């Protein structure tokens, strides 16, 4: 499944991996997502928006906060259920405990 | 002994409680998923579940010419893509224009889906709601109105076709956007279900929506005559075609819970991948038989309970070939050969959806199961020879074929499949019988309509009308029911109010031309608080609360609290003085009529607040402030019930040695007149502009009379023989005293305005010495008004037997030129439900909440009424 | 009690394991939030002469 | 004749803990 929630998109497909695993509709599953800027579209419409930060540093939570800026990348996970990974000997790095997901519905404005 | 045998009984009751609740628990990752609404616009004219239906039911071929108001041979199109209500939604025009009419799509028929799901969509705000949408990012906009460039980011943003239903309504579940191809409006509805089966949302929309606004596609194995001939000889490719198609979902065990009409049942879905196949784009039919299984095993099902398959069926040559091979490996074997498995595809009426398709074929699959019939699948010459249709009992449905249920119910399963190579297949159940105890109806139930602007407003009545003109329909409490609880109160409001029969048409058919009806209540919704208004004398007649204390149970308990009250400082029944029963006195006596209508005002105040309407603030005129202090809070019911009769029969004295006059003239000239009498005659209050009322000795009125004969001034001698608000009280002022001590002045826990301050007081300043002096000085009614509407109050509700105030209230808000509303309860000689409803019709009509569940039932039969007439406006941005 | 990093701090193992969530919210409304823990704690071979 | 009715309950009782959990 492709998943399109905007900036949410790979945590969503996490959520929705851990799902599938629980209710044994996947033995293993592939979550991630990826971005690649083969043009220059998301700096000239979201600078006219004066969300990017002129420097191009994302301050997060600092009194400097100017805003945020775009980034390249793939991220990926490989997870099984916690029970499966110790029958098979495989080394388990971490465990997502508990996920959700949900909406801000009736916000001060869409974005 | 015994103790082993009560053990016994109450251990065994336990495991029965456990072993449910575990068998619950298991199979909640399986239990069926009831679809409760459905809505659609697909071509050939189709704008709902119906008109899909009569589509397929008279194998219509809905493929036709390309679109001229694009700036662009035959395709399925949606020719009316354009056309949205973007002011229903708060969106202004330039959004409009700059938004991918697939966002504007999904909001129109999410609304739509929610409506014939029996829900009010605005009541949907703060729910655990999950939106789950299958589309794709089409060339809307590659020219937008300048400033419009924040809109243009989410009116584009495949993300935002979810999740703007969610900010839209203020749905809280997630709102996903998935793609996965030609199978995405499947896939989201398995993910709906699994939502829901996870306990993730309470109720979701699984749905998915294409537009084509460029010519693309069409560029990019197509069917050179451009129909889709699934499973044919001559199949030669698909063609593509628009569309949107949602439905409303929610776990069986909440729609049989809550009372939702279920269409049909999800019993069970999966989704998969074609894996290693022969190339990217190619399918994979070992891929299908396993999905196909998946979806059984989760269904708890074998391939014979399955009657007929909705088939993806796009009428390609590489396609429908393996599609049939899988569906004869799956379904084809271990069943009747008598009992064929029946396949079809709506891509032969209207082409392939892509997105949409899957949701699409599951509506079309809903109404086949409740018409009982497996409609054509049109184009097919001969089946086609790349598929061994001897080796398993699989036929196509080259004409239409009943569908029985007596034996089982009917069930179906729908399949969508993806050049990603994502595949989905649902098994859809026939919606089981449901159990009917039945209420007894309430007279003159309204019928309640309402609509963002007054054309809408006609356009609701005239679709309602045609609704029930066309459908043989229930008694007229479920459809009052189901207009007051399943549908949204916008702005332009209309109630139909009546007992009788051959009105309500003729009324709405009025309401649908513009012209007025006898039981036509009409106005404009209104911010603005709510003040329950509570006058002194004037309200009452013979037999009033008389046909309440029969018909409304709720009115009689108030009335009976009253009378418990007042038995300890009366010598009467109350119940036997309203009834007007053998023995009981009548309202020409002072002591009688005061606690009579304080406690009709204080039961009628309960009334409305049972059927919903809790004031934000209450005002009392003189004796009426009894009754006001009371539901403030600030009196409890035996306090108040002491100094209305005490201070009533304190009174008596007074009797024949003076009056009141009401006079059509400002308080200040009113002053000026009343100089030559001096004491004997005082202001007793002040209503509105023109409207004063003056008290003192019966002779000093009958001289005040003949000087307003001689000047023209309107003058009316109130029928009373007492000067309330005059020098005379000083006589009675230790009596009056008393009728008040031993009181517990409480704080108040709704706002009481004074007549006698003309602003709030604390309830604990409502002593002794401050009822002597609201019976003996002014009522500063209008001041006390004028107060109210600089507070921010619109609504005036006369919690009364019948209205005494409102035409001065009227005058006070005319001068001031507020937007402000004054209704009454009952009026004179009627006192009965019809009366009652009128007045809460009326009430709901200028903008106040009413809990129509009190008036009409907590439950009643569903009972589908048409959805929302949407005042679409053209929004196509130019190329 | 909610802190900036500011500067790096050590993350005891010891008492409790170590959890940690992670959030990502859209511009179309969708949250997400998870919830990690560390790998249980709870996870004698002789060898295979000229092993390949 | 109890110990098997109660000996039923906390088999149902550990198998509705365990079927929640793997949830």
């Amino acid at each position: 499944v492709t998943i399109d929630t905007a900036c949410s998109s790979s945590l969503v497909a996490l959520h929705l991996a851990c799902q599938s695993l629980r209710q044994g509709e996947c033995t293993t599953a592939l979550a991630g997502g990826v971005t690649v800027m083969p043009t220059p579209t998301a700096f000239t419409e979201f600078s006219r928006q004066r969300g990017l930060a002129p420097d191009g540093r994302c301050k997060s939570f600092a009194a400097a906060a100017d805003g945020t800026n775009w980034a390249e990348g793939v991220a990926v996970l490989v997870v099984e259920r916690l029970s499966d990974a110790r029958r098979n000997g495989h080394r388990v790095l971490a465990v997502v405990r508990g996920t959700a997901i949900n909406q801000d519905g009736a916000s001060n404005g869409l974005s | 002994e015994d103790r082993l045998r009560d053990y016994l009984k109450r251990a065994t009751a336990d495991l029965s409680r456990v072993r449910r609740q575990l068998q619950e628990t298991e199979a909640a990752s399986r239990e069926p998923i009831a679809i409760i609404g459905m809505a659609c616009r697909l071509p050939g004219g189709v704008d709902s579940p119906e008109g899909l239906w009569e589509l397929v039911d008279s194998g219509t071929d809905a493929i036709a010419g390309f679109p001229l108001d694009r700036g662009w041979k035959e395709a399925g199109f949606l020719y009316d893509a354009g056309e949205f209500d973007a002011g229903f939604f708060g969106i202004s025009p330039r959004e409009a224009v700059s938004m991918d009419p697939q966002q504007r799509l999904m909001l129109e028929a999410s609304w739509e889906a929610f409506e014939r799901a029996g829900l009010d969509p605005a009541r949907q705000r703060g729910t655990a709601t999950g939106v789950f949408v299958g589309a794709t990012a089409t060339g809307y906009v590659s020219e937008v109105p300048e400033g419009a460039e924040g809109f243009a980011i989410t009116g584009n943003m495949t993300a935002v076709t979810s999740g703007r239903i969610s900010y839209t309504l203020g749905l809280q579940g997630p709102a996903v956007t998935i793609d996965t191809a030609c199978s995405s409006s499947l896939v989201a509805l398995h993910l709906a279900c699994q939502s829901l089966r996870q306990g993730e949302c309470t109720t979701a929309l699984a749905g998915g929506v294409t537009v084509m606004p460029t010519p693309t596609a069409f560029t990019e194995g197509l069917a050179p005559d451009g129909r889709c001939k699934s499973f044919a000889a001559a199949a030669d490719g698909t063609n593509w075609a628009e569309g949107v198609a949602v439905l409303v979902v929610e776990r069986l065990s909440d729609a049989r819970r809550n009372g939702h009409r279920v269409l049909a049942v999800v019993r069970g879905t999966a989704i998969n991948q074609d894996g290693a196949s022969n190339g990217l784009s190619a399918p994979n039919d070992l891929a299908q038989e396993r999905v196909i299984r998946s979806a059984l095993d989760n269904a708890g099902l074998t391939a014979s309970d399955v009657d007929a398959v909705e088939a993806h069926g796009t009428g390609t040559t590489l396609g429908d070939p393996i599609e049939a091979q899988a569906l004869l490996a799956a379904y084809g074997h271990e069943r009747p050969a008598h009992r064929p498995l029946r396949v079809g595809s709506l891509k032969s009426n209207i082409g392939h959806a892509g997105p949409a398709a899957g949701v699409a074929g599951v509506i079309k699959m809903v109404m086949a199961m409740r018409h009982g019939v497996l409609p054509r699948s049109l184009h097919i010459d001969e089946p086609t020879p790349q598929v061994d249709w001897s080796s398993g009992a699989v036929t196509l449905l080259t004409e239409p074929v009943d569908w029985p249920d007596s034996d089982r119910p009917r069930r179906a399963g729908v399949s969508a499949f993806g050049i990603s190579g994502t595949n989905a297949h649902v098994i859809l159940e026939q919606a089981p019988t449901q159990d009917p105890q039945p209420a007894p109806p309430v007279p003159a139930a309204p019928w309640l309509l309402s609509a963002k602007t007054p054309a809408a407003l006609r356009a609701q009545a005239r679709r309602l009308h045609t609704h029930l003109a066309r459908h043989p329909h229930p008694d007229p409490t479920d459809i009052a029911h189901a207009l007051a609880t399943t549908r949204t109160p916008h702005e332009h409001r209309a109630a139909l109010v009546t007992d009788d029969h051959g009105t309500r048409g003729p009324a709405l058919a009025a309401l649908a031309e513009g012209a007025p009806d006898a039981c036509l209540i009409s106005g404009t919704a209104l911010k603005g608080r709510t003040v329950f208004v509570f006058p002194g004398q004037g309200s009452q007649w013979t037999g009033m609360g008389r046909e309440l204390l029969h018909t409304s149970p709720e009115f009689a308990a108030y009335i009976a609290e009253c009378e418990t009250a007042l038995n300890d400082f009366v010598d009467w029944s109350l119940t036997d003085v309203l009834r007007g029963t053998e023995g009981a006195p009548g309202y020409d006596r002072v002591d009688v009529v005061q606690p009579a209508l304080f406690a009709v005002m204080v039961s009628l105040a309960r009334l409305w607040q049972h059927h919903g309407i809790h004031p934000d603030a209450v005002i009392g005129h003189s004796q009426g402030e009894i009754a006001a202090a009371h539901i403030a809070g600030a009196l409890s019911l035996q306090d108040a019930a002491r100094i209305v009769a005490l201070r009533s029969q304190a009174l008596l004295p007074l009797a024949g040695l003076g009056g009141m006059t009401s006079l059509a003239l400002p308080h200040d000239q009113a002053l000026q007149l009343i100089q030559p009498w001096g004491q004997d005659l005082s202001i007793a209050s002040v209503n509105g502009p023109h409207s004063t009322v003056v008290s003192g000795t019966t002779h000093a009125l009958d001289e005040l009379h003949t000087t307003c004969d001689t000047q023209g001034v309107r003058a009316r001698r109130i029928p009373v023989d007492y000067a309330s608000h005059s020098a005379q009280v000083e006589s009675i002022r230790d009596t009056v005293l008393q009728a008040a001590t031993g009181i517990n002045p409480q704080p108040t826990t709704i706002p009481l305005y004074s007549t006698v301050t003309g602003q709030p007081i604390d309830g604990t300043q409502l002593d002794a010495d401050y009822w002597y002096t609201n019976l003996r000085h002014t009522v500063r009614f209008e001041e006390t008004t004028r107060a109210l509407l600089g507070s921010g109050h619109r609504h005036f509700i006369e919690t009364t037997a019948h209205p005494v105030l409102a035409l001065a209230l009227e005058e006070t808000i005319e001068a001031t030129g507020s937007d402000a509303r004054v209704t009454g309860t009952l009026r004179r000689d009627h006192g009965d439900l019809t009366q009652l409803h009128t007045a809460l019709a009326t009430a709901w009509t200028h903008g106040i909440d009413v809990d129509w569940t009190a008036v009409l039932g907590d439950r009643r039969t569903p009972f589908e009424l048409p959805t929302y007439a949407f005042q679409r406006q053209r929004y196509w941005l130019e190329p």
